[PDB]
């Protein structure tokens, strides 16, 4: 009745497919062969007998990540054509994974995503997953944008992106597919959300009790985060939150919209019997800059809208309470031109835990997403540490090799300097 | 005989609407499958301004049911009485809302229209006589703040005379639902102002405050926030249901209430309301209903009069009761605060009596008044307004769709010249 | 001028404290609900029971 | 139409008042689920005084209870007859039962007392009628004597004509529990002289000493004890509820007893008291009732009257009886015992007649005087408080919530001053 489509890019994107989709059937009740043993059309298609189909389509340049899917359990249920495969990959080079190689497959795939929005009655919406210190997920992310935002226009392009972490690295040239990518990004994104690794790695230590972790753990935490975000669009609420709503409340300027999350309560399957975990004691948790996502102090800055999201035995009265009471706090800096700067929607199905989880069987739960000028102290790291390795010339000659004109250099560095200057005129006050 | 369409827009008007079908359906005595089998035959006496009849012993709510996308429509079909409303009155779009009020308005509002304004027409045309329609919607939302307004117009175009009844939902002081409300009530009340003949407003602060210190709700849910919203509007058209001592509709009360064209914002009160444990103890009589309408913390919209002055106000009374009784009351509660009515304007109390009461209740009674509190409520709205238009982005949401910026200059004047009206007439 | 800068910030806090204060107040009717008027009737309705 | 709001306060005044509405709610028949379902139609008469009417026939005291903690009341809540009080009556603060005087007077006691007072004026202002109030509180604690002293000043400032007759329990004199006792009844007085019409001193060392003695009951629990203090408050106001062949109210028994403004500490006494074995052989006749009233063991407060004089006296009868046998007793009783009564008033003892006694008595005798015996319990605690100011440690705790070191100066002088002024009006 109403449909959103998910897309996955990069080794990043095909992992968090399985951490998000194993939570989707699980939550809903289906097989993994698509039998079973309600919202099932707002993400799955029915093709007769009782066998549905996800509404989502997997691309990598490289077969491994995605041959995967194809030998795992859960090949049965997706569709043959809806995951696509690469020869060679873009070895985290964007002019690579953008002119050479990305558009050796980029038709391709924007038929199998057309040919998807043939069985969408009530479209509304995309989602989109990066990494952007990968090639492919900046590279062919970039072009695949590029073109969505001609073929389809005026439909939300949400994205949702792991953005690089402020000292930790697996890439050394991840600072320069970063920058390049940002550009592709601030146009014709609507709206664009961040989470950093090295935030996520602490918070798994932490609140949630597991010694060692690995990506497959910090995947279901980021499958939870987007379930709370479209339950409203498949679950009976007394506040629904449709995608149109969020674009709006949250970006207050056309470049601001980078928002980022948090979720509460992130608390460990032996401790969790120890709380009430009212709805004051979780939104309280949400505020602390221990519980973000990202490694970004909002102390530092100042919050320019929030939304708030309920799943569980939540009240509307407690609510509004717990949300006046986080007003009285004087360590949650607000522009003082931002009056309101809360949206909140409630839904009723309780967090769905899964076999072999690293949560709790928590009755109620809030998510938390925020717009806040303290992203400005990510970006100047990463913009400090690109000119390091532009001023001597680090590693041009792999992109202007592989198509890339050198003059978008510059180009990149300066469209960064205007969306930082956004940012700090924002922050301006009158 | 004289027939009322409904209307229901919204997220928050269909699930408004939803409850106070149930309330009138049990007046009645309406199955949810919409036959009757009620107790008395005062029932059937009158049943003809909210209900058609479908032959076969089967009644059909005069109400339609607006809204942009289809996720509300689908939660009213899956209630008890999804089945009882016509299927055809069901008019959604297939886009998403937007929470914007120039997108409702003017993109997807248009195409909605037509649809719509048909659909209506099917109903306005369809009985005997038509006093009014009957609007319920959000001012905070954008498919009721700005498709509401849309339909709002153009009702008035086609049918000038008939009453134009609104019921609003302000948004709040304190914490709210949306960020860009300030946006959306400012340029809906300029279209509210000119259009409606009667606008009652209420605040979802107020009901959170009276279902906990008055009805003592440790957890009120919406169900049972919207059920004191569903009594106000059950309890002004009951002289149109039900015979009384002293008949009064709605056209006598915006005849009464109504001094000048443009000053028409309307509060309004419910007694009595008790715990459902200490309902015991009290003795419930005449006197004690006239405290519990004018106590200021029984206002369903969070404007203390007593900053203010009253301008008119209007009592409605269901049950058996003494006419002496109900008289003398006014008397007395005019003159023993004589510091909160205007002195130009004597006998500032309306009254009216009605014989049936609601179930459960041996006798009840109705507040709607009029006072220049309310010059509270614009102030919050005009002032986190104007923050927000300063800073000029917020309005590119809007610029992409095609309004003016001008448009945000003419609604504001006209809502500050509003507050100055109110301000003239307290001397 | 700090001195006159903390007048501000302790008009704030006075500010602050004030507008809290009508919510604790109204926390405190909360708590009259609860164990006044409810929890005293429940032990109405202890020795009752 | 006499009504009588009975207002009680902290640990001491919450366990009497529970035991106290219990015996009248018998008398006039009210069922503990609050409806009458009595026997005679006179107890309908003049129920006004002590109960509200409901629609449905459901009754509720006139009761306002005050306490620092909910915990006393809760047990007062649960308290065999706790239905039948009003829901809203109770007022409770968020703190502990303090001792300090101070404390309760100033930290705590102002919080409470605006919150005390509109729930006082709810019952005060509802009833045709109201001619004095009834507290009920201790002196030696804090509490009680902290608080209850500081409403009765506020409830003298906006209801001077009413009767602020108060029934007090008063320190022990050779064992109490509460330490610091001199402080609390010494800074008590100051305010209990000049305010309080009538006090009526209750000691309990004369309850330890008739349940020993007269009843002959090894183990009587506190509702004992407090029944015997519920037979004398509900004596003095029968004469209110039911008719008789001499009627005697408060403002009577004020004029006749007070003969100064500051000479009005009485002594209580109650007749028929009898051993529950022994009750079938008693030959009780009028004059057998009188020989209880004026012998000194049966007096509820340790102060011996043969000590001092009496100035004068006042005794309450019940039943159908002969008026002749009454006035004969109280001319043969103050002629016989002419060494102490004062020669320049003569007919101290005043007497009434009450047509109705109550259950289970075919007669029963109440009997209210003044001596200047209440010398000896106040040369008590004057000369045990001076010990107690030479050594200013302990009032630090009274200092940390603002008491000044002059009141406790204050305080001695006033009623050093009360001691002698009875001492001189014994010549
Ligand atoms: N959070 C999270 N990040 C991942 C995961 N897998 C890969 N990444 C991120 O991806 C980055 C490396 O890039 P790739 O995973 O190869 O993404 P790509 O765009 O496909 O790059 P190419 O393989 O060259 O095409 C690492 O720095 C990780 O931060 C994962 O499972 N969870
Ligand atoms: N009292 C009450 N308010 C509601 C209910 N449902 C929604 N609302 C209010 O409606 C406002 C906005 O609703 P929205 O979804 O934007 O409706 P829209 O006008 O169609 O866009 C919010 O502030 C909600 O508090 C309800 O059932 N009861
Ligand atoms: N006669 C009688 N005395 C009591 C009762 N309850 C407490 N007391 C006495 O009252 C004195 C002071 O009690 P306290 O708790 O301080 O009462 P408060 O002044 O209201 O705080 C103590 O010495 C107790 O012995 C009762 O039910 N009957
Ligand atoms: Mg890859």
């Amino acid at each position: 009745m109403r449909e959103v489509i998910s897309i996955h890019v990069g080794q990043a994107g095909v992992q968090i497919g399985n951490g998000c989709w194993e939570l989707y059937c699980l939550e809903h009740g289906i097989q993994p062969d698509g039998q079973l043993p309600d919202a099932f059309n707002t993400f799955f298609s029915e093709t007769g007998a009782g066998k549905h189909v996800p509404r989502a389509v997997f691309v990598d340049l490289e077969p491994t990540v995605v041959d995967e899917v194809r030998t795992g359990t859960y090949r049965q249920l997706f569709h043959p054509e809806q995951l696509i495969s690469g020869k060679e990959d873009a070895a985290n080079n964007y002019a690579r994974g953008h002119y050479t190689v990305g558009k050796e497959i980029i038709d391709l795939t924007l038929d199998r995503i057309r040919k998807l929005a043939d069985q969408c009655t009530g479209l509304q919406g995309f989602l989109i997953f990066h990494s952007f210190g990968g090639g492919t997920g900046a590279g062919f992310g970039s072009l695949l944008l590029e073109r969505l935002s001609v073929d389809y226009g005026k439909k939300s392009k949400l994205e949702f992106t792991v953005y690089p972490s402020p000292q930790v690295s697996t890439a050394i040239v991840e600072p320069y597919n970063s920058i390049l990518a940002t550009h592709s990004m601030i146009d014709h994104s609507d709206c664009a959300f961040m989470v950093d690794n090295e935030a996520l790695y602490d918070l798994c230590r932490r609140a949630l009790d597991i010694e060692r972790p690995t990506y497959t753990n910090l995947n279901r935490l980021i499958g939870q985060v987007v379930s709370s975000l479209t339950a409203s669009l498949r679950f009976d609420g007394a506040l629904n939150v449709d995608f149109t709503e969020f674009q709006t409340n949250l970006v207050p300027y056309a470049r601001i919209h980078f928002p980022i999350c948090s979720y509460a309560p992130v608390i460990s399957a032996e401790k969790a019997y120890h709380e009430q975990l009212s709805v004051a004691e979780i939104t309280n948790s949400l505020f602390e800059p221990a519980n973000m996502m990202v490694k970004c102090d909002p102390r530092h800055g100042k919050y320019m809208a929030c939304t708030l999201l309920y799943r569980g035995d939540v009240v509307p009265k407690d609510v509004s309470a717990a949300v006046a009471t986080i007003k009285t706090k004087r360590t949650i800096q607000f522009v003082d031109w931002c009056p309101t700067g809360f949206k909140m929607g409630i839904n009723y199905q309780p967090p769905t835990v899964v076999p072999g989880g690293d949560l709790a069987k928590v009755q109620r739960a809030v998510c938390m997403l925020a717009n806040t000028t303290a992203i400005a102290e990510a970006w100047s790291r990463l913009d400090h540490k690109f000119d390091l390795m532009y001023a001597k010339r680090a590693f041009v000659h792999w992109y202007v090799g592989e198509g890339m004109e050198e003059a978008e250099f510059p180009e990149a560095r300066e469209d960064l300097a205007l969306l930082e200057k956004d940012y700090d005129e924002v922050a301006a006050e009158s | 005989v004289r027939e009322i369409v409904h209307i229901q827009a919204g997220q928050c008007g269909n699930q408004i609407g939803a409850k106070f079908w149930e309330v009138i359906s049990d007046e009645h005595g309406i199955d949810p499958t919409g036959s009757y089998h009620g107790d008395s035959d005062l029932q059937l006496e009158r049943i003809n301004v909210y209900y058609n009849e479908a032959t076969g012993g089967k009644y059909v709510p005069r109400a339609i049911l607006v809204d942009l996308e289809p996720g509300t429509m689908d939660s009213v079909r899956a209630g008890q009485f999804g089945q009882l409303f016509r299927p055809d009155n069901f008019v959604f779009g297939q886009s998403g809302a937007g929470n914007n009020w120039a997108k409702g308005y003017y993109t997807e509002g248009q195409e909605l229209c037509e649809s719509i304004l048909d659909v209506i027409r099917k109903e306005a045309e369809s009985c005997d006589c038509l006093q009014g329609f009957q609007l319920v919607h959000s001012l905070g939302g954008g498919t009721g703040a700005g498709l509401g307004t849309l339909l709002l117009n153009k009702l008035r175009e086609e049918y000038p005379d008939r009453i134009l009844s609104t019921y609003s939902i302000v948004p709040s002081p304190k914490v709210s639902d949306t960020v860009v409300e300030p946006y959306n009530c400012t340029l809906s009340v300029h279209q509210l102002v000119e259009s409606a003949d009667e606008v009652f407003c209420i605040d979802n602060e107020a009901l959170y405050d009276i279902c906990f210190r008055t009805l003592k709700l440790t957890t009120p849910t919406y169900g049972d926030l919207n059920h004191l919203v569903s009594m106000v509007m059950s309890g002004t058209t009951c002289a149109l249901r039900f015979p009384g001592q002293l008949n009064s509709d709605l056209r006598k009360l915006a005849v009464n209430l109504v001094p000048f064209p443009r000053l028409h914002f309307f509060i309004v009160g419910f007694a009595p309301l008790t715990s459902r444990g200490s309902q015991q103890y009290r003795a419930l009589t005449v006197p004690e209903l006239t405290s519990q309408l004018f106590d200021n913390k029984n206002m369903m919209a969070a404007c203390d009069p007593r900053r203010g002055v009253y301008l008119t106000a209007s009592a409605h009374f269901r049950g058996r009761m003494s006419s002496k009784e109900v008289d003398e009351q006014m008397l007395n509660i005019q003159a023993r605060n004589t510091s909160y009515f205007v002195e130009w304007i004597p006998s500032n109390v309306k009254s009216a009596i009605c014989d049936i009461p609601p179930r459960g209740l041996k006798m009840a009674a109705t507040f709607i008044g009029n006072t220049t509190a309310f010059r509270e409520l614009f102030t919050r709205v005009d002032s986190q307004f104007q923050k927000m238009y300063a800073r000029r982005a917020f309005i590119h949401w809007y610029v992409n769709e095609g309004l003016e910026t001008v448009e945000f200059d003419e609604a504001r004047s006209n809502m500050t010249d509003l507050i100055q009206e109110y301000e003239m007439y307290e001397t | 001028m700090s001195r006159p800068g903390r007048s501000l910030g302790l008009q704030f806090l006075m500010e602050r404290r004030a507008r809290e204060e009508a919510n604790r107040f109204y926390n405190e009717a909360a708590a009259e609900d609860n164990l006044t008027r409810q929890r005293a009737q429940f032990e109405q309705r202890t020795l009752n029971r």
